[PDB]
């Protein structure tokens, strides 16, 4: 939910 | 012309009906008016453009190595189709970089939003450096560093060092470090450091997020010693 | 300014990039060049739509749900109506485009019976997606239509087709389902999915696992259905 | 698949 809006480079 | 409220509505029927183009214009006219973007209004703008901004990336990814591994005019047409889509892409950062230039990062008065925005516009040029023409890359390059190192110094100073934004911040700065910059020293002991200030840090409540990005770092690190 | 061949490769590179109206205007302009198109080109304009329908009613669904739980906020219910709306004339464009590339190209060109049913069955499917989305006046029309482009479509396939073919089974499966969510016949879509269900039993019963497929999901409406 | 021409409901 929460990181998604965060764009993680994973 | 609708309001604030009416646009931050559209946005999120837009988002349900996942048709992520009006919610990304929704969020644009939003953050156009001026005022600074309460939380909901920044997650919505950010949602909206990872999504506008990853269905281009995706597409490029496919299609640029469909083109590498070819060799005929079915490689100038996949260049070409290559092009059309970067073409989408460098639009499309743009649109953002534009917006945090002239709206976010000037108005954004929490340290927090600050370098949440600085990270976007480092992620934002991150995205025009993997898809520039050789020229301009050393350029962009530079300018996405420059905003993620201005993100890091200021979530150094004024944030926890678990806090989740601080430490996304760590894992695309090193992520920018490794594919982009092409340094893996740097990429390393960057994700290190914030791995470990950390942990350092529980002796910080309540993230099952900010382990989250602990484990992407780690990840990384694990898959950067080989 | 594009030949045949190149418009076929976009369209296989657009596919795959997962660029579903970059697909489909590549398919919809092979198609308007007025040669028969063979199975392959046939199944890249299918794909195409498919998807770039889909998405639309898909948020379409979405929207029009919304909006009926939204009872009590005068404008909460004003707005949603409007963005179901819009995705509504986007909708009725799309099976516009490709009715009429079924009527001006697709079925007077089938050389094939297989291919004309296969055409005739999305003429039926494109008509029931604008009946999901009329407003009664010409709701009653458009929902005959549906049901006139299904019927050729089975006339043809039961004297052209084996009971197994899958392009036969996938028609008595979206004209059940025609029956049963849009003409409101629970018995008509009951007996037509028996029917194809038992008929494609009895002469398997002297490559179809995708046959095998659709006549589970037809089993699976029975029972759904008698319930 | 070699169905997901056909378009199935369901």
């Amino acid at each position: 939910g929460x990181l998604d809006x965060l764009d993680l480079a994973s | 012309g609708m309001d604030k409220n009416e646009l931050v509505q559209k946005a999120k029927l837009a988002e349900q009906a996942e048709r992520y183009d009006d919610m990304a214009a929704c969020m644009k006219s939003v953050t156009e008016q001026g005022a600074e973007l309460s939380n909901e209004e920044r997650n919505l703008l950010s949602v909206a453009y990872k999504n506008v901004v990853g269905a281009r990336r995706s597409s490029w990814r496919v299609v640029s190595s469909i083109e590498q591994k070819t060799e005929e005019k079915k490689q100038q047409m996949a260049r070409e189709y290559r092009e059309k889509i970067e073409t989408e892409l460098r639009d499309i950062c743009n649109d953002v970089l534009s917006l945090l230039e002239k709206f976010l990062i000037p108005n954004a008065s929490q340290a927090e939003s600050k370098v949440f925005y600085l990270k976007m516009k480092g992620d934002y040029y991150r995205y025009l450096a993997e898809v520039a023409a050789g020229d301009d890359k050393k350029g962009i390059v530079d300018q996405s560093q420059q905003a993620y190192q201005e993100a890091f110094e200021i979530s150094k100073k004024e944030m926890q060092p678990t806090h989740p934004i601080r430490l996304g911040l760590a894992l695309n700065f090193s992520v920018f470090y490794y594919e982009i910059l092409n340094s893996p020293e740097k990429a390393c002991s960057l994700a290190k450091t914030a791995f470990d200030e950390a942990i350092a840090e529980l002796d910080e409540e309540s993230y099952k997020d900010s382990t989250l990005i602990m484990q992407l770092l780690r990840d990384n690190l694990t898959l950067w010693t080989s």
